[PDB]
């Protein structure tokens, strides 16, 4: 997995490749790894898929109704402790590796957290297999008072990094974009750098190829009537 | 980790580098690890990271809560809660804190609580792996009751070493000075230290 | 406990398990019954770890015997299959869990049926026309997979169970004393007295 | 503790014809997640009309390559320039992995090219020089993912004859070179899709009795 | 892997599987398991596939050396001490080799010796080796007879191996036959597993539990 | 079998379209401790070739000094030493390479990872990596241990497959190399501020230079970062 | 000794057009023991189906669970559980036992009855959500079930051409598995009709 | 191998030695003759590691017939036991150690007595009037101490065998198909064909 | 152990702690660690006792049938020797040899061996386990060519620092003084160079 985190003028932007993997195999090549915790609050994640879904889900929650509870817009410093003290209290079992990122009344802010729950602050990040080719595109083309045109360009760049040289990241780029007075855009699929090419042959079967012992219409149906 | 607290005339400063490491990777280069748990009561850390913010965390909220009911704790009160916490979970912590801080009464003071969580008030104190090659330098410039740049240069000049020699520690020099004037931070780059 | 056998055949189930005990060195006995009643029309054999068997087997028993009296009823064999199969599913995630492997080998007067169910310790269960636990499946499953028919009498199903032991005794390291063999269908269970 | 060998990756496949055969590999070299190389060529030309690929342990798979396509050179020097057949090949390389039985190559090595009556072979080998004359072998990493493809494509196992419902199988009608090529572009194309260690390039060599051919096709290169 | 080889009226037959697996993963259904050591001696694999065909072609040049240096036939029991002397010497260092070495000569009769790479040598008349052994066995146990058809001994062999590659997951593919006469050994086919499953359960009606 | 002591971190390198250029470090360092601070990990073999070398210290110089007798071996009844009979890149890599194979194969080997570059006799250029294992690879770009990683990707960027290489100046390519060494200064822990590059041209022949530093850093954002969290002042 | 393998067995699913078709072997063992040949491995609760591979007892325990789960969700919803819900209670259901799982592959396969969307979707034994368009597949022959489907899937099937398609990537793959086989099974299934139909395959 | 057993009467000696050869998990053979003779009045009986039993009782059998051509004679009982006991205690510091334990039954024409010589792999040799390596001697010296004369005809040692026999295959877990017996006395050595 | 070796204007000193220790006891309070391989070429030892006795003797005997044959060998030589010592049986050896030496073309000379058996030559080298504590001070306070004194004094002060924080080392200060003059002993006690 590659992940990275970008701040610009007025707000902050998040993107990561598509791949996940069971050891060697890519178990799927459109994987959704950019998680919304709030309306104005995503964060991406690496590591156990399971774990950065379910501690993203549960903290989602938890922060929707505190923002009910409470009258306001949910922070990032919340969503930040939250996840925080949970991953900690787990000691690392909680495989989930997270870049947390979001606008709120607050301001603009770009957090990431390490699975036992350790947490920083910059205004670019990156997490993931893919982390080294991704900062060092990172730390090659990252300048102060970025705008929103060129965070999206040097966040999508360090996910290619990671895409083309990790063998742990591949696919596509998902970018979210969190913009101070604005609705949050993600978008699935920003780029699309590697659609398979046309196969030489189609494998399209003559119908009764197939060796057949039995048939048998199975009843969906619930009991019926009369 | 260098990191490292020293009390002078008018008051303590504390001092540490800015990397944090898993394995040869530097995870950051820019990391804050001077940590405030009280006005003017603040901590350095080295260990773990996710130990350390886990235990400052815990402290601030207790300072906090102390500070509601019966005012304005001592240096030595928020040293005891670090303790505590660290003691009582020493099988479970990779943690090593210098707490430093300014009262009124009792001006600067600085305690330093290595790893099995036991106390120890001193002068000024050192920690992290960087330590251990400023042990000598230290020992032969330290003196008390220094001046605000005299011991400025003290902590830039003794983290400068400790970054040389240390490849975990590394990137600005950050520095936090207390006083009866108020909290001011300071930062060195690398192009000041190195040439020193 | 070693050798636990299983064959249904046209009307009747049969179960067939080894008399032998032994404690490491010495075998301290060679007339071990290997087997619980469960209720009229139902038998349950065992094999696994020692202590464990007995106790799993007798606890099963009882709580089949406690049902029986509640309802004043004998529960179906695929319903008792599936509780023990979920008292050993239970007990394989527990602190200490139950090694022991079962057939469970019962006449259902309802559809006039014999029917054999294979349970191990993990609680992995299997309707079968013929089973086994442990290594007694692999010197006997190729006899049974070529003279096994449906339609057997319980007398041809005798026939291919002692060429199945014969088997055992020729290839088998270990000396398991013979077997007891005990026949379930429409009128109860009883014990062939003579193998 | 000092380990001695290494996984480079890699995925082979070599395929009989008629009166040809192919040997296919891709052109990508990797360690644990990186990419050493995304060209680094696996499938060697050993002169006598024989192509070799040893997949596995890089280091260990140059090694005897090289030592084979030495075993040739004496061959001729020893033999009065006599032709060096791929049955005999193939039991040389018997002898040279199992000279190392007890610190082995670890590669698993396939060779192809042509026997004494023209006809298109494949030879395959385990790490101690076990061999078998074979039509159809992949190896390396997404030998897995391929080879089951192939049963079905090439051997047409499974495939029945419409209409006939599973009594009569579907004829095993014989492969021309394009119609191959088709098949193992198509195999390292899927192999790429899901493995991550296959991708970057896909480098053929083709043998008939005119020679050895090559041909090379892009991959993706993630 | 299965394999097997008897003693009967009318000399040896030999039948294995053709099965080789990495794991789960099923690496080759097409792997010769009777080595043709020379045209009156077969060695069967199982263990080791290298270890296995590399000392028992190895045992071939030995053999012809015995009977150009002796002018004279080897016996099987010399041509399976050979072996068994080679691997005793490699003992500890981890070869693997369960083998019959089979032949057919004059002095002896037909005769067979499971060899192993642990040292032992035994003379025998039925021996069954590999994952399925236990399911071959059981068919041979209860089917053998010396005074077997030739025609029928190829039969129980076959159907014997059958037995196995049902139940046995690391068994199958196909049967290799042979037949081993004094005048040499005779090929009797590759047969298909999948084929002669469903033709045997037809032909016998046995595997009523397989529905087909 | 043994362990490294004094160890040296990434080589860094790559092709342009008259010849190479190879990067590395000035420091030998001992765990974490950075120890030895004017240690030269490229050494040049005649005026072709430069051998750029990581990993163990001790076996750096052992094989420093088997290059240098492989010069003066080369040279003996050679009337053609300093002409069409000097050594190749190609002649020097391939003896490496023999050397770490046959190392590894009697369980004692050089613990290294080696980045042999230069130009060859008819200009082409020669890059190759060997190490401990007597693995061997080229690419366009190379890099040992941090610098595959980090530097890898970055030099992939200006050269990414041959058709790369025509089109690549000595001024992009020496670029390119000279940012990665600064952001393995940023990232890698083991690494040092001073290094040293060499080209290797076919027209202007071996560009050697020594005591470079990584400079136009930027750390000013630092001041910025307040806490890990929570905390404002 | 590993749960997920001492069973053996496969699970596929595919999407077509207006259709969907999941399918699996017949084969438990313990190891190399063959042990049945009869063991399904898809279950349905109304128009949802569930295929899991796996540890046998936790398959039997799971499919026992969501019958459980998906009979009190229809009396107290008054209707039959969509793909899209049942997918988000396995994954549910399987991250309650994060530190204890279920050593299983699930996979899901339905159409849903509002929009008649085609639906499948795959899981990890921790409950990870794999979703989708063309085929998910589980089991010990994963891989190569995963090369199969590589190639021979297209979109857009129509249900008898899918039927061929899913069976061969299955039969194939099955045959290159030591623990797989011994018998098929296939699911086609459309908004309101689902044929079963048990396929012809070599015993060994 | 498993059982091997040695009695010494009045005139002979009887070696009783089990047939069964075990592959771990199935018996190959039911057959085995588990003895070499030396000469024509010195037997030895072996059990131990596989392999290495036949390798050394073909060892010093061929040792054995060697000095008899050279000397046309034949070697005492004792002389051949000493020699065997060399060769182990040489084996037992070597690279790689025979794991092969020995009964040697002889009877000396010199001092017309029959005698039974004990020798482990260590060898650790004793002259015993009865004997056994492994686990058998734990089931059948408890026999042999209180039957055993030293004035018994070679038929009153026989019954003391069955019995012995009868014992182990009572009590011991493994089925060792049975022994084969051999005697040793003046006119050399017979086999026992029926037991 | 804590040893180093410095040049100075008129040669080189090397200096040593004298401590031996067998886990927390010293086995020897007064041991010479500044041994001599030939007149004006002597190395500093660390590491194990046995490993570097038995190398310097080993090297005495290069060096004296060196002398022999080819008279007075460099500095660079005996080192080489020390190494080829030390890199060939890195397996077996626990040694950190600092050699020290006087030439009268080469002046003084330092060369520093540490375990794997690498060779650098400095200006000055500092090693033993004390050595980690005066990385900061010894770099701070160096410059080239000192006077006699300077570096009498540089040395006494640095090992009184890594004596004063490593446990391994203490007992007394002994240096060894090289140059064109002749070769000259010194010795300094606790009381003197503990109070520094
Ligand atoms: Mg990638
Ligand atoms: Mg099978
Ligand atoms: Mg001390």
């Amino acid at each position: 997995t590659t992940i990275v985190g970008v701040k610009f003028n007025n707000g902050v932007v998040i993107a990561a490749d598509t791949r996940s993997t069971q050891g060697p195999i890519v178990a799927d090549k459109n994987c959704a790894k950019l998680h919304r915790i709030s309306p104005k609050i995503w964060c991406a994640g690496a590591g156990t898929a399971a774990d950065t879904e379910a501690v993203t889900q549960l903290i989602g929650s938890n922060i929707e109704l505190h923002s009910l509870y409470t009258s306001r817009e949910p922070r990032v410093v919340s969503a930040l402790q939250m996840l925080k003290q949970h991953l900690f209290k787990y000691q690392g079992h909680i495989g989930a590796y997270l870049i947390v990122a979001g606008v709120d009344p607050t301001g603009s802010h770009l957090f990431s957290i390490h699975a036992d729950g350790s947490t920083d602050v910059g205004y670019y990040l990156s997490l993931g297999s893919g982390s080294l080719a991704a900062m060092a595109v990172l730390e090659s083309h990252w300048k102060q008072d970025l705008t929103k045109e060129e965070a999206i360009k040097l966040a999508s760049d360090a996910i290619q990094a990671g895409i083309w040289n990790d063998l742990g990241s591949g696919s596509n780029v998902d970018v979210c974009v969190m913009e101070i007075g604005k609705d949050a855009e993600y978008l699935r699929n920003y780029l699309t750098p590697n659609v398979r090419e046309e196969k030489q042959k189609s494998y399209k079967f003559p119908r009764g190829t197939t060796a057949v012992l039995k048939e048998s219409i199975v009843n969906i149906c619930d009991i019926q009537e009369e | 980790t260098s990191i490292m607290a020293v009390t002078f005339k008018d008051g303590v400063i504390l001092g540490a580098d800015s990397r944090t490491t898993t394995g040869a990777y530097i995870a950051n280069r820019v990391t804050d690890k001077l940590t405030r748990v009280h006005d003017k009561i603040w901590c350095c850390r080295s260990g773990s990271a996710a130990d350390t913010q886990a235990i400052a965390d815990i402290v601030q909220y207790h300072l906090e809560l102390y500070t509601s009911q019966y005012g304005t704790p001592s240096t030595e009160t928020a040293a005891s809660v670090f303790k505590e916490l660290c003691y009582e979970n020493k099988d479970n912590l990779t943690a090593g804190i210098i707490v430093a801080g300014y009262d009124d009464k009792n001006k600067g003071e600085v305690y330093t609580i290595p790893l099995g969580g036991s106390v120890h008030k001193l002068p000024y104190a050192i920690a992290g792996s960087g330590s251990t090659f400023i042990y000598g330098y230290c020992d032969k410039n330290f003196r008390e009751n220094m001046s605000k740049e005299e011991t400025v240069d003290f902590i830039k000049h003794s983290l400068s070493q400790a970054i040389k020699w240390d490849g975990s520690s590394g990137g600005v020099i950050r520095m936090v000075v207390l006083t009866a004037a108020g909290v001011e931070r300071l930062i060195f780059y690398p192009d000041e230290y190195e040439q020193l | 406990m070693d050798i636990i056998l299983g064959i249904r055949v046209q009307d009747s189930v049969i179960l067939a398990s080894s008399k032998a005990v032994t404690r490491g060195i010495s075998v301290l006995k060679d007339s071990d019954d290997k087997t619980r009643q469960l209720s009229p029309h139902t038998l349950m054999s065992f094999a696994g770890e020692a202590g464990d068997t007995v106790q799993f087997a007798e606890y099963i028993q009882a709580n089949i015997q406690l049902y029986s009296i509640r309802e004043d009823y004998e529960l179906s064999p695929q319903a008792v299959s599936s509780f023990v199969r979920q008292e050993l599913a239970k007990s394989i995630r527990s602190r200490r869990p139950y090694q022991v492997n079962v057939l469970i080998g019962g006449y259902d007067k309802k559809k006039n049926k014999p029917e054999l169910y294979q349970i191990d310790y993990l609680g992995t269960k299997v309707e079968l026309p013929y089973g086994a636990h442990g290594y007694s499946g692999f010197y006997t499953f190729s006899l049974l997979d070529h003279h096994y028919r449906p339609d057997m009498t319980t007398e041809e199903g005798l026939d291919l169970l002692k060429l199945c032991v014969q088997e055992l005794e020729k290839r088998m390291p270990m000396d398991f004393k013979g077997v007891i063999v005990k026949i379930v269908d429409k009128d109860g269970i009883r014990q062939v007295d003579d193998f | 503790q000092f380990n001695p060998y290494g996984d480079n990756g890699g995925t082979i496949l070599g395929i009989a014809g008629e009166d040809f055969a192919v040997l296919a590999g891709d052109t990508r070299n990797i360690t644990d997640y990186s990419i050493n190389s995304r060209y680094e060529p696996k499938v060697f030309d050993c002169g006598d009309n024989i192509v070799m690929s040893a997949n596995g342990f890089a280091a260990d798979g140059d090694a005897l390559v090289k030592r084979f396509k030495n075993s040739v050179k004496w061959y001729h020097f020893d033999h009065n320039d006599k032709k060096l057949s791929i049955n005999s090949a193939a039991r040389n390389i018997q002898h040279l992995l199992y000279g190392k039985r007890f610190f082995p190559y670890y590669v698993h090595t396939i060779i192809a090219g042509l026997d004494e009556d023209g006809k298109g072979a494949v030879y395959s080998f385990d790490p101690v020089g076990s061999y078998e004359r074979e039509q159809c072998r992949a190896g390396g990493a997404a030998a897995s993912l391929i080879m089951p493809f192939l049963d079905n494509q090439v051997n047409f196992k499974n495939q029945y004859e419409p209409g006939t419902n599973g009594k009569v199988k579907k004829p095993l009608k014989y492969l021309s070179v394009e119609e191959v090529i088709k098949l193992v572009r198509d195999s390292f194309t899927s192999a790429t899709e899901r493995h991550i260690q296959v991708g970057d390039g896909l480098e053929i060599l083709i043998v008939t009795k005119d020679g050895v051919r090559k041909e090379f096709y892009e991959l993706k290169r993630d | 892997t299965t394999t097997l080889a008897f003693r009967f009226q009318g000399g040896i037959i030999v039948a294995v599987d053709s099965r080789a697996t990495a794991g789960n993963w099923v690496a080759s259904q097409t792997v010769k398991k009777v080595i043709e050591i020379n045209p009156f001696l077969l060695g069967t694999m199982a263990g080791g596939a290298a270890d296995c065909q590399f000392w028992e072609t190895w045992l071939g040049s030995q053999c012809r050396l015995h009977e150009l240096r002796e002018k004279e036939r080897i016996s099987v029991a010399a041509a399976s001490k050979i072996l068994s002397n080679l691997v005793y010497q490699y003992k500890g260092a981890g070869l693997s080799m369960g083998t019959m070495i089979c032949g057919y000569t004059r002095k002896e009769g037909p005769t067979i010796y499971y060899v192993d790479s642990d040292g032992t040598r035994l003379k025998g008349d039925i021996f069954c080796v590999g994952s399925g052994q236990t399911f071959a066995y059981g068919v041979l146990d209860s089917n053998y007879k010396w005074d077997l058809s030739v025609e029928d001994a190829l039969y129980l062999g076959k159907r014997s191996i059958l037995a196995a590659a049902h139940r046995d997951a690391y068994s199958g593919g196909s049967v290799n036959l042979y037949h081993v006469t004094e005048d040499g050994w005779i090929y009797h086919g590759n047969h298909d597993v999948g084929e002669l499953f469903w033709k045997v359960k037809e032909e016998e009606g046995s595997f009523n539990n397989v529905i087909g | 079998t043994q362990q490294p002591i004094v160890t040296g971190t990434s080589v860094i390198s790559m092709k342009y379209d008259n010849g190479v250029i190879i990067a590395a470090d000035n420091l030998g360092s001992y765990g974490s401790l950075l120890r030895f601070n004017g240690v030269e990990r490229l050494i040049p073999v005649g005026d072709n070739t430069v051998v750029g070398i990581s990993g163990d210290i001790s076996d750096m110089q052992h094989i420093e000094r088997l290059l240098k007798d492989l010069v003066t071996e080369n040279a003996y009844d050679n009337p053609l030493a300093d002409a069409e009979e000097a050594l190749e890149p190609s002649y020097i890599f391939e003896y490496l390479a023999t050397v770490m194979y046959q190392r590894r194969s009697k369980m004692n080997p050089l613990w290294n990872a080696i980045i042999v570059a230069g130009v060859q006799s008819n200009g082409d250029q020669f890059l190759r990596y060997v190490n401990l294992l007597g693995v061997t690879y080229s690419s366009p770009t190379l890099a040992t241990g941090f610098g595959a990683h980090m530097a890898n990707p970055l030099l992939r960027k200006v050269v990414d497959r041959e058709s790369d290489i025509p089109k690549t100046t000595v001024q992009v390519a020496e670029e390119a190399i000279v940012n990665a060494m600064r952001v393995l200064y940023y990232r890698d822990a083991r690494s040092s501020r001073n290094f040293s590059l060499a080209i290797i041209d076919k027209n202007t022949g071996l560009t050697f230079k020594k005591n470079l530093q990584v400079e136009n850093m930027k750390w000013d954002f630092a001041k910025d970062i307040k806490g890990y969290g929570t905390q404002k002042i | 000794s590993d749960p997920s393998s001492i069973n053996g067995g496969i699970v596929v699913a595919m999407t077509g057009k207006d259709c969907v078709a999941i399918a699996c072997d017949l084969r438990l063992g313990s190891q190399s023991l063959g042990v049945s040949n009869k063991f399904e491995k898809i279950f349905h609760y109304g128009h949802v189906f569930l295929g899991i591979t796996g540890l046998a007892t936790d398959v039997t325990t799971l499919n026992e669970m969501f019958r459980y789960k998906t009979n009190l969700y229809k009396l107290k919803e008054e209707r039959a559980i969509e793909p899209e819900t049942f997918t988000q209670l396995v994954s549910s259901s399987l991250y309650e036992r994060r530190f204890g799982p279920y050593f299983v592959g699930p996979v899901v396969a339905g159409i849903n009855s509002k929009s008649g969307k085609p639906f499948i979707a795959g899981f990890d034994l921790i409950g990870c959500i794999d979703e989708a368009k063309d085929f998910i597949v589980s089991g010990t022959a994963s891989d190569q079930l995963f090369g199969m489907c590589e190639s021979l899937y297209e979109p857009n099937l129509e249900p008898e051409d899918l039927f061929e398609t899913i069976s061969q990537a299955l039969l194939n793959a099955a045959d290159r598995d030591a623990l797989s086989g011994w018998g098929a099974v296939v699911y086609i299934i459309k908004k309101d009709e689902v044929v079963k139909r048990y396929l012809k395959m070599r015993q060994d």
